[PDB]
């Protein structure tokens, strides 16, 4: 809304990493305090540092706070194993009547190596067929990392209806599983010759087809 | 101190202008303003809008 933020900031593991904040003249330029928050994606934020001159408890002193006239500023030293979060700028605005709070950015460069993936195809059980739906599995598991794109083809035209995607989560071993369903219903399923899944990683494209008859 | 008949130039005629008119324009911009106080709720004494 009135404040903005750059969408994200890159940086290296021992240099200084500083932040621009800009508002407008109501808000932030007209004489009140800013205020930092880090978002921890899972937990609830806390209060990092207010007034840009005070240094709360339990904080460390390398988060350093400083407003260049209508412009706010946070640098950090150091970049450490908890900065994976987003950092938000907020100030009293008069126009709102209210706090506000900023866009935020998210700090991080590159850790996700490539890996190996595999895929497995599960045609629908005989008891689904009777649910007046097909629901048809694809699963990928044991890749690295968790960006794999799903096409759905029927030996004759690519399937554009129903395709989904669920985000993959870390398992046992450090590695990322998912899985791509695909609502059908078994009138037209039995009619087509066969069904498969296409997936491609860094290149790496393999197929793995079924065939219900 | 003798004149004798005919024309003769003396001197020249100015007319100086009494009054002076700068306005360069019409009227001048504004910018938003009145919604300081046409507000539909204000603010209070501990806490005064800026
Ligand atoms: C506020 O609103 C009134 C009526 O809507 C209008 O006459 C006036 O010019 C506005 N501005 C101020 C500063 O009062």
């Amino acid at each position: 809304s009135v404040l903005t933020q750059p969408p994200s900031v890159s940086g290296a593991p021992g240099q200084r990493v500083t932040i621009s904040c800009t508002g407008s003249s109501s808000n932030i330029g007209a004489g009140y305090d800013v205020h930092w928050y880090q978002q921890l994606p899972g937990t609830a934020p806390k209060l990092l540092i207010y007034g840009n001159s005070n240094r709360p408890s339990g904080v460390p002193d390398r988060f350093s706070g400083s407003k260049s006239g209508t412009s706010a500023s946070l640098a950090i030293t150091g970049l450490q194993a908890e900065d994976e979060a987003d950092y938000y700028c907020q100030s009293y605005d008069s126009s709102l009547s209210g706090s506000v709070f900023g866009g935020g950015t998210k700090l991080t460069v590159l850790g996700q190596p490539k890996a190996a993936p595999s895929v497995t195809l599960f045609p629908p059980s005989s008891e689904e067929l009777q649910a007046n739906k097909a629901t048809l599995v694809c699963l990928i598991s044991d890749f690295y990392p968790g960006a794999v794109t799903v096409a759905w083809k029927a030996d004759s035209s690519p399937v554009k209806a129903g395709v989904e995607t669920t985000t993959p989560s870390k398992q046992s071993n450090n590695k990322y599983a998912a899985s791509s369903y695909l609502s059908l219903t078994p009138e037209q399923w039995k009619s087509h010759r066969s069904y498969s899944c296409q997936v491609t990683h860094e290149g790496s494209t393999v197929e793995k087809t079924v065939a219900p008859t | 101190f003798t004149v004798e008949k005919g024309i003769y130039q003396t001197s020249n005629f100015r007319v100086q202008p009494t009054e002076s008119i700068v306005r360069f324009p019409n009227i001048t911009n504004l910018c938003p303003f009145g919604e300081v106080f046409n507000a539909t709720r204000f603010a209070s004494v501990y806490a005064w809008n800026r």
